[PDB]
């Protein structure tokens, strides 16, 4: 080869070896990947070099911690990780469909075809499948029903069938919650918390904040009732001053003065706190809270709680913002002029220590946009598993809101495409026509592993669906219990409609994009 | 025709050292046989016949033992699912405190019944339901099961009753003495609100004497030594601080700045006379004995022997904060004297030496106070930790009772009652899942079994025994262990009982974790590292 | 993993799926460089053996022996194509190419869950078919000379270029002509083959005796 | 034993169980006792023993004699312990205690 | 001992003479073959493998060249011809390298026929010439006011990308890219792209949601939550320095010898800051964009007058932000003038993209700089779609430059070989052989793409050149997709005179350098 | 992603030593290659001279 000839370590394949390391590649992909299709999946132990345990089924994360050193893998990784950043579903779906329409392409290319043809037919076919995908989306309104449906497609395809019946209800409630009309969902104000010493059907949604530390003074009061949350971001600790300056005295009673007057700077903010923590409340039945994203050291420590006031030191920088949406006060960067006014209010504070560490609740407040999932379990591998499955249902629901409208799952949408595809081939001139059944052809792989997973004979069940499509006409799919053909918007199995949107895109960019490769060179060294 | 090639696709994109096993044979069996090895392991060291284990870890410290959780915590486990099995028992003694072990054998029968019905024909997916669905059955039975509760527990002689049971399947030749030990040491502790604090009862081990002198001691002991001329206070107004016993330099930065001679004179004796104002200050409040949490200085250590204040520091942060509890003072962060309200009283403290050790005591004479400490004496230091562990067993048994109050019969009665009622039940249910649920209840007879292999005598018989007195009627009859011959008396008569929340939470863990490992199908081993560690466990 | 290698640790084993994937990689691999050799307007091979001789050829037997190939399946097909020019003496790379073939679309239903039973009953039931409509379509005949000529043609044109063949045409029937008994088996023993190196590849002929 | 593809413990981990761990042990009490054995009554002698940095220590005391052997059987260990222990609370005995546990133990 | 000696030093191997021209043109060659598929509306595209990790799958020349390494000299001449004609016109890139490996095909032949090199040197230059002229004689003009007509530029421009099934979208994102960043100050015509118009690249989403803004879009987020996150008609305050207490450049210290200093001097940093603040607000700015750190208590007193504030922004981001909103950088607020206060920018929203916060400075009125966001299937698809759009931008580029046109699909190469051969046949000296050698040598652009179509090359290359030996012929080419003989007339292929122009130089004066050549020495230290 | 895989098929079955040279220009242009070299080493010993 030319590239051997300039550059003897070089490794180069070529010609048709190209698309069959490509296509191998993929293949094995989708081997591995199969089996995480569908609620009835099998669940993979993942264990690093450090022998981390992982359990998982997500494709993105199984993606990631599969043991692969191959460019494909790598494009495919990348594919699957973009997809899992926007919409947050469908990467499993995305491996099969790539690794089947590189599948059927070959099967047409082995007979001399050349690519271009089938890249074609695959971009006709790719056009008239957005098209069908538009025409049999569901516009309904987001009401509740619909949003646990939703969620239960997504939880029960990722966890246990019980453990995925909290998860809905947590999910749907805690999105509703933190959502407003007519604006964009911040999934930032939803903080997922990690608590390892219950159940895992014991996570909650919590309408308030959990904070991972708590109040660093012993004498601090262990659960407030009727509290006052002030949010703030000074540092009530000493700080030395930025022109590197030092004391100078003479004689030890000067030296205690200067002890006594280098803490006034502090003293004074400590002292602003008090004032206004005196003139809110006058009587002990009421309670402050002091939330600091800087440091307090413990002078300023044992001041505040010789009043009464709870104080916790070092917060997240985000939960500045999701204790003013929840509480409903204002992050101050300064005392310089605080009033009631800037003062958060909640229901009940209260603090939870388990072993070592320590927790803190704020709970009750009046109307909290700004909620808490808290996540237990027994094990660090099942925390993972939950805080994954309940990233993948927080995505579905908030894809399924923010889409006026929801495509029916079960693979009932990908025999529709199929048929649809296969009746418009005629239409596409030329030899484009096997590309378009190579696309029709892939995208029948969804029911097809389903099918397989759920333990029964892919030919059969396909057929038996297709058949059923073709005399009725509507969107049926596969029943992963009996088998047979079912409306899967009569039995509420949901997908996101730009979650298919972006699988039809990407699938169809990427494949097109590996097909037409004819060299893989590794000559930069 | 000489050389087998990997299989194209996944099996050529694998990794250098990486590991992948799919499938029943080569996962599902696996990780079963790993769990039964695990069980069979700690499986000797069960009842109160269960034999110690010497353990040395990696950093050839050694550990002699019969406490599961320990074995375990200092085994190098590395098969995955023996690590899930680890990580449940783990789980169980942070969440309970007792049954570890437990947890283990019935984990590990549950695993190797799951392999056989796998083997006969049933599919994963119908075992893990079936055990998902006895475990429910076996939650429900458990509180009819109940045979009595604690009804009183500022009552020195019934709380020992209560924890002989917990603390005679470790040290069973002494578990009396014991019992009455950790029942003094928990009724002081334990005030009218009903939370009691585990972390209140302190353990100070010294060595010597033989583990039959030890005692409770209604304060603290510290194994350190005054450092002043003063050893010897009988009405002590102890004042803690946390700041060195010093006087106070400025944060940023300190410079003597002398001008003329009057000043380099005088400065040496203002700081001496500031000193010694200040130790004057705080003595005329009345505080004989100062605790200083930092450094002490030479001036302040003179002005305090002048004065005659007792001086003791401590190093540690927690141990000053258990002496604030203790005392009844808190923690002054500058020099200042204390205020009335302040100044912690303790009934006596002194300098004393046991065995050969040096150790201040901080002692009350009134049964009460914040914070209980127990100090043991023994001839080995391995077999002080022992004493050490059952004694935490005791405490956290203890906390048990306080926040559930139901006890099931121990001896494995419970257990056989349980496996009866589950496979009565199983019996009624159609369906492929009664294999399941039958062989759920069967895995319960692990615990006599285990418990009459210890005990040296036929299992086979003891449990043939065990059913015959639970199909009369006899809900509370269970193993007895001291006979030679396979032989069963009524427990609650005897007095072995055990936690209701203790069976509870480790039914549900074992469950949990068996049905956890079922559910793995594919094993993705990367290639092991041998780095410095992973930086998150330092 | 396997219980071949707990019994003994180096033993390679490839089971399930791994075995119909690395046969049926084999077979298309033998298959896709045996295409190019089918027909008389395939391409020539030149092979060189370590010691450096030069081998020209276009057989499918010869090339099966002469590549560097260490594969199970690629040894089967290989007695495969022994046993078929033993006997024979011609069909090899046909031989290759259906064997090839048949894995390649046995493999298109496998791998949707199909077993590989039912292919193989519908293997047998259509090679009974094939071989009952082999025998309708065949053509029997007296094969005089200008049959066994059109017949040798067939083959040489595909071993060698068009001259060449038009003369070993003529050498080789004219040959089996002389040496055939009527209706008594034909002994290829008493056609001896002498090789000379002085002349033009089209220069051999037949010469009524012996050499 | 069997190769078990992925083994349960640390490879290179040593395990003993059963009768002969506890004979073994009692067999290492005794040879633990028998370098203390003449060191005890009015005849008793003494030893010389050498660190690795050249210093001898020659002494008739059990305790100092058991600690400066660099004892590292688990089940011996109890001895230099005991002894340890009686050091610290009597003061005496240390050669007495050693034989005497060895001697039950035989 | 008795150490060898030696007159040069040892690991110094020289050699000489045919074999050298030889092994350069062979160099040469195999660098010319290594992409010669990839050129033509039909191409190829492949996959190189980065060396520190990455997957570079793209079909652009220089890319491919630039990605691997060599050790003979001569492919080191060709890697960096392919790299000056990527910077100089932007493409063209595959066409100079095969242009180059065929002239020194070419020559190899009079090298090997006694033919000294300064002869066929003195051919090669006397037909470089001949071609800038007939190139210049066969161009045609163009009006940039023809939306229309650049548009079909960029098209055919585009069209041998893996973009030509977006090239709609792709021809109007690039040329109002590059329209929008035409800018002329003092008299200085000035289209820089590079700096100007940036392509910010986001997965995942579609391809068709694609565009360019009418301003600049940069991965920051508010500084504090309160601030608003969208401001309808914002005026933007840049600054290039800390809104902090930082150090002095003199060592300074303090003596703190009273009691009330300390607190005395903390107040006063506190008060800096507010006057500083003070002279940012005097202007009443919307929002205030940084490139250095800014405080929180600086924060505080922004927000008390209803300011939104960017902490830390590149440089160039920067730049591009106040070419956009007509603000002007400064770096002391206390010299804060009005003109300095950027007002046009007609939106500032902060939304969020995936699970990132991006801000917009969109919906500007007369921008001068702007944002491209391609949002795709991934990070490599994104690449070659970045590679693609500056491709076009290029060619835009050099159209609104120079407004001469000439045709493509290997029209201008039989063209100007015809002439170039007509012309030697009034060539009576020894020289015309090279230069003939040469003219038809040009023609390997079309014989590559009839190849890469996979149309009969000899059949089709004789009816072209056949077809060009008539009088009203300029413009006749192949079809890159039917593999058919086409007037570029009709087709409307088309590409700049500048791009065709550059490639010719470039190729020649490769061919030039390289036949200078002989007595490779090499081993030597610095 | 840093290592190209011999593809499936021929490429693997392929021994250690061994090459496989095929097509146009892998194979017929190095002949012509090769046996130019030739020629031109035994050129210069041609004719008289
Ligand atoms: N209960 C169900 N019955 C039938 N089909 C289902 C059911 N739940 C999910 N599905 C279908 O199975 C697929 C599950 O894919 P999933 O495992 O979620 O892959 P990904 O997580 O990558 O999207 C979805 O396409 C959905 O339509
Ligand atoms: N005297 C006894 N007779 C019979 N069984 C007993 C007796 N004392 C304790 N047990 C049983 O021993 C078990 C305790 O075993 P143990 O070693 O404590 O395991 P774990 O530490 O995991 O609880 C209890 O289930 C109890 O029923
Ligand atoms: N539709 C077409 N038919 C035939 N030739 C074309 C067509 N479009 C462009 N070309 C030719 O292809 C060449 C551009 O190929 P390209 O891969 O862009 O090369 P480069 O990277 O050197 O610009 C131009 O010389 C042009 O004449
Ligand atoms: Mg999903
Ligand atoms: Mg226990
Ligand atoms: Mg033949
Ligand atoms: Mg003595
Ligand atoms: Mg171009």
């Amino acid at each position: 080869a030319a590239v051997k000839t300039l550059n003897p370590k070089a490794e180069v394949a070529r010609a048709q070896a190209a698309l069959a390391v490509n296509i191998s590649a993929a293949r094995g992909l989708q081997d591995v990947l199969r089996t995480n299709l569908g609620p009835k999946g099998t669940m993979k132990m993942l264990v690093s070099g450090a022998g981390d345990i992982k359990l998982t089924k997500d494709g993105n994360v199984l993606l990631h911690e599969m043991q692969i050193q191959h460019p494909t893998a790598s494009l495919i990784a990348k594919v699957a990780t973009a997809q899992d950043d926007i919409t947050g579903d469908g990467t499993t779906s995305n491996v099969l469909i790539i690794g089947e329409l590189l599948k059927q392409a070959d099967l047409y290319i082995s007979e001399g075809l050349h690519p271009r043809i089938i890249t074609e037919g695959f971009e006709a076919a790719k056009e008239k499948a957005l098209q069908f995908l538009e025409e049999v989306k569901v516009s309904r309104e987001m009401d509740r029903e619909t949003l646990i449906d939703v969620a239960r497609t997504s939880l029960r395809t990722k966890v246990h069938a019980e453990l995925a019946d909290v998860l809905t209800e947590a999910v749907v409630d805690s999105i509703l919650a933190i959502k407003k009309q007519d604006e964009p969902i911040d999934l930032f104000m939803i903080e997922i918390m990690e608590m390892k010493h219950k159940s895992e059907t014991d996570t909650s949604l919590i309408r308030g904040l959990v904070l991972d530390h708590g109040a660093r003074h012993p004498d601090m009061k262990k659960r407030v009732e009727d509290a006052y949350i002030l949010t703030c971001n000074v540092s009530l600790e000493y700080e030395k001053t930025e022109v590197n300056s030092g004391f100078f005295y003479k004689s030890a009673e000067e030296r205690e003065k200067l002890v006594k007057a280098e803490r006034k700077f502090i003293e004074d903010r400590v002292k602003k706190i008090i004032e206004l923590k005196r003139k809110v409340c006058g009587d002990s039945d009421k309670g402050f809270v002091v939330i600091n994203q800087k440091g307090i050291d413990p002078f300023s420590l044992d001041a505040l709680s010789k009043e009464g006031i709870v104080a916790l030191r070092r917060a997240k920088r985000r939960n500045m913002e999701r204790l003013t949406l929840a509480c409903g006060g204002v992050a101050l960067n300064s005392f310089d002029d605080l009033s009631p006014d800037c003062l958060g209010h909640a229901g009940l504070v209260y603090e939870y220590t388990l072993g070592e560490e320590k927790f803190t609740f704020i709970e009750k407040c009046n109307n909290p946009r700004s909620v808490t999932l808290l996540i237990k379990g027994p094990n660090k591998h099942t925390l993972t598993q939950i805080k994954d499955a309940v990233r993948d249902g927080l995505r579905a629901v908030k894809n399924a809101i923010d889409d006026g409208c929801v495509v029916p799952g079960a693979g009932a949408v990908e025999v529709a495409m199929a048929e649809a595809l296969i009746k418009h081939k005629p239409s596409v001139k030329g030899r484009a026509q096997l590309g378009v059944q190579a696309f029709a052809d892939a995208l029948l792989i969804i029911p097809k592993v389903l099918a397989q997973n759920s333990g029964f004979d892919l030919q059969e069940t396909l057929v038996k669906i297709q058949a059923e499509h073709s005399e009725s006409g509507q969107l049926v799919g596969v029943d992963l219990n009996t088998g047979e053909p079912m409306v899967a918007a009569e039995v509420g199995v949901w997908d996101n409609y730009c979650v298919k949107k972006q699988l039809l895109h990407s699938c169809t960019v990427i494949a097109t994009n590996i097909l037409l490769v004819d060299e893989i060179m590794r000559a930069g060294m | 025709a000489l050389h087998v090639p990997k299989a194209p696709g996944f099996a050529q994109m694998l990794k250098e050292g990486a590991k992948h096993f799919s499938g029943l044979e080569e996962a599902v069996y696996r990780n079963i046989q790993a769990c039964k090895e695990l069980a069979q392991t700690t499986r000797t060291a069960y009842g109160p016949n269960g034999m110690n284990k010497m353990v040395i870890n990696h950093l050839e410290k050694l550990f002699v033992t019969n406490d599961a959780a320990t074995i375990l915590r200092e085994l190098e486990v590395q098969h995955p699912a023996a690590k899930m099995i680890v990580m449940a028992s783990h789980m169980q003694e942070q969440e309970v405190g007792d049954g570890t072990n437990f947890v283990l054998v019935f984990a590990g029968a549950l695993l190797e019944l799951a392999e056989e019905l796998l083997r006969i024909g049933l599919s994963v997916s119908e075992v893990i339901e079936g055990y998902e669905i006895a475990c429910r059955k076996a939650h429900e039975i458990l509180p009819n099961l109940v045979c009595c509760s604690a009804k009183n527990l500022r009552d020195i002689d019934e709380v020992s009753s209560l924890l002989r049971t917990s603390i005679m399947s470790k040290q069973y030749g002494n578990e009396v003495f014991l019992a009455k030990l950790i029942a003094q040491a928990c009724v002081s502790i334990f005030p009218d609100s009903g939370h009691f604090n585990v972390d209140n009862i302190r353990v100070c081990k010294i060595l010597g004497s033989g583990i039959s002198s030890s005692s409770v001691l209604h304060g603290m002991v510290f194994k350190k030594e005054t450092e002043g001329d003063v050893t010897s206070v009988k009405d002590a107004k102890i004042a803690v601080y946390s700041c060195p016993f010093d006087g106070m330099i400025t944060e940023t930065k300190g410079t003597v700045l002398i001008k003329t001679a009057e000043e380099l004179m005088n400065f040496s004796k203002g700081e001496e006379n500031l000193m010694d104002a200040q130790v004057k200050a705080i003595a005329d409040t009345g505080a004989n004995v100062v605790v200083t949490g930092g450094k002490v200085a030479d001036m302040a250590l003179h002005y305090a022997n002048k004065y005659n204040i007792m001086l003791v520091r401590l190093n540690s942060k927690w141990d000053l904060r258990r002496l604030c509890k203790t005392v009844g003072a808190t923690a002054l962060p500058r020099l200042t004297p204390p205020v009335l309200e302040e100044m912690g009283h303790c009934d006596s403290v002194y300098l004393s030496e046991v065995g050969d050790t040096q150790v201040v005591v901080f002692k009350h004479e009134k049964e009460d106070g914040a914070i209980s400490t127990i100090v043991l004496r023994g001839s080995t230091d391995n077999l002080m930790d022992d004493i050490e562990r059952a004694v935490d067993d005791g405490v956290n048994t203890f906390k048990v009772l306080t926040r559930d109050k139901r006890l099931v019969p121990g001896g494995g009665a419970t257990e056989i009652e349980l496996a009866k009622q589950i496979t009565s039940y199983g019996e009624t249910c159609p369906g492929l899942e009664q294999y399941a649920i039958k062989k759920f209840a069967e895995a319960f007879e692990a615990i006599p079994r285990a418990l009459a292999e210890n005990s040296g005598v036929k299992a086979n018989e003891v449990i043939s025994k065990l059913y015959a007195v639970h199909q009369e009627g006899n809900k509370n009859v269970g193993l007895d262990i001291e006979a030679e011959v396979p032989a069963v008396k009524d427990m609650l008569e005897a007095g072995i009982l055990d936690t209701y929340l203790g069976k509870y939470w480790a039914i549900k863990l074992a469950t949990n974790a068996a049905v956890t490992v079922l559910r793995v199908d594919q094993i993705i081993m990367a290639k092991p590292a041998g780095g410095p560690k992973p930086p998150s466990g330092k | 993993m396997a219980a071949v290698k707990t019994l003994n640790p180096k033993a390679e084993v490839a089971r399930a799926q791994a075995a119909l994937a690395v046969n049926i990689s084999a077979a298309r691999g033998l298959q896709d460089v045996l295409r190019t050799n089918l027909g008389p307007k395939g391409t020539m091979k030149m092979l060189v053996s370590g010691a450096g001789d030069i081998k020209l050829t276009k057989d499918g037997n010869v090339l099966l022996h002469e590549m560097q190939i260490q594969h199970p399946t690629a040894s089967l097909i290989a007695k495969v194509a022994t046993a078929q020019d033993d006997i024979t003496g011609d069909g090899t790379t046909s031989n290759v190419l259906i064997i090839g073939e048949l894995l390649k679309q046995a493999d298109l239903y496998i791998s949707e869950g199909l077993h590989p039973r039912i292919i193989t009953e519908g293997f047998e039931a259509a090679k009974e078919k094939a071989l009952q409509f082999l025998e309708e379509v065949k053509v029997s005949r007296e094969m005089d000379r200008e049959t066994l000529i059109d017949v040798a043609r067939t083959s040489l044109r595909t071993k060698v270029h068009a001259e060449l063949a038009d003369v070993l045409t003529e050498a080789v029937v004219d040959s089996i002509l002389a040496i055939k008994k009527q209706d008594e088996p034909i002994d290829l023993f008493m056609i001896e083959i002498m090789e000379m190196k002085h002349k033009s590849e089209t220069d051999t002929s037949l010469i009524r005796g012996l050499v | 034993m069997m190769p078990t593809p992925v083994i349960l413990l640390k490879e290179g981990t040593d395990s003993s169980q059963g009768i002969p761990q506890l004979v073994s042990n009692i067999s290492a009490c005794q040879v633990i006792a028998e370098a203390v054995r003449t060191t005890l009554g009015p005849r008793g002698m003494d030893k010389l023993i050498v660190d690795g940095r050249g210093k001898a220590t020659i002494s008739n005391d059990g305790a100092t004699i058991l600690k400066l052997l660099d004892v590292v059987h688990p089940a011996a260990k109890t001895l230099v312990d005991i002894a340890k222990s009686q050091d610290a609370e009597v003061g005496d005995g240390t050669t007495s205690v050693t034989l005497l546990a060895a001697e039950f133990l035989k | 001992g008795h150490r060898p000696v030696l007159v040069l030093s040892q690991n110094t191997k020289r050699e000489s003479g045919r074999k050298v021209q030889s092994g350069n043109i062979n160099a040469a060659k195999t660098i010319a073959d290594i992409i010669r598929t990839c050129l033509g509306p039909k191409s190829m595209m492949k996959m190189l493998l980065d060396p520190m990790g990455g997957i570079v799958m793209t079909n652009d020349g220089n890319a491919i060249l630039r990605e691997i390494q060599v050790q003979h000299p001569a492919a080191k001449s060709m890697i960096e011809i392919s790299r000056t004609q990527d910077e100089e016109v932007g493409d063209g890139t595959t066409s100079v390298i095969i242009l180059a490996g065929e002239m020194l095909s070419v020559a190899e032949h009079f090298l090997e026929q006694q033919m000294h090199p300064t002869v066929v040197i003195s051919a090669y230059r006397k037909a470089l010439d001949d071609m800038i002229s007939t190139l210049k004689k066969i161009s045609i003009p163009v009006d940039i006011s023809d939306s229309d007509m650049m548009l079909n530029i960029i098209n055919s421009s585009i069209t041998t990308k893996a973009i030509s099934r977006w090239s709609s979208l792709a021809c109007n994102i690039a040329l109002d890219a590059v329209k929008m960043v035409q800018f002329e100050e003092n008299g200085r015509k000035e289209i820089d792209i590079k700096k100007y118009a940036r392509v910010e690249k986001i997965p995942g989403g579609i391809i068709e949601d694609s565009c360019v803004l009418r301003g600049v879009m940069i991965n920051k987020d508010v500084t504090h939550p309160r601030m608003r996150r969208y401001i309808k008609n914002p005026r933007i305050v840049l600054l290039d320095s800390s809104l902090e207490y930082k150090k002095g450049e003199s060592q300074t210290d303090i003596e703190i010898t009273r009691e009330e200093d300390f607190t005395r001097i903390l107040q006063m940093e506190e008060e800096y800051i507010q006057q500083l603040c003070e002279d940012i607000i005097q202007l009443k700015p919307d929002v205030v964009i940084t490139e250095k750190g800014i405080s929180d208590l600086a924060q505080h007193y922004l927000m008390r007058a209803n300011i939104t504030a960017i902490r830390r922004v590149r440089k160039t981001d920067n730049n591009r932000i106040a070419r956009a909103c007509g603000a002007r950088i400064v770096s002391r607020p206390e010299e804060l003038r009005e003109d300095d206060v950027g007002t046009g920018a007609g939106l500032l929203e902060i939304k969020k993209i995936g699970d990132e916060y991006f801000t917009f400075i969109t919906d500007c009125k007369d921008p001068k700089a702007c944002t491209i966001l391609l949002r795709g299937a991934s990070k490599e698809i994104l690449s070659e779609v970045e590679r693609n759009l500056q491709d076009a931008m290029q060619v835009c580029r050099n159209v609104l430059l120079d407004p001469q046109l000439v045709p493509g699909g290997g029209a201008s190469e039989m063209a100007v070989a015809h002439a170039l051969t007509e012309k030697s046949k009034a060539m009576t000296g020894v020289e015309q052989w090279p230069y003939r050698a040469v003219a038809q040598a040009l023609e390997v652009i079309p014989r590559t793409l009839i190849q890469n179509c996979g149309a009969s090359t000899i059949r089709l290359l004789t009816s072209l050149r056949a077809k060009h030996t008539q009088e009203n012929c300029e413009t006749w080419g192949v079809n890159g997709e039917t593999g058919t003989l086409v007037d570029m007339k009709e087709l409307g292929i088309w590409e700049p005179l500048a791009v065709k122009l550059q490639t010719y130089k470039t190729a020649v004066e490769t061919a030039v350098l390289l036949l200078r050549i002989d007595d490779i020495v090499s081993g030597h230290k610095k």
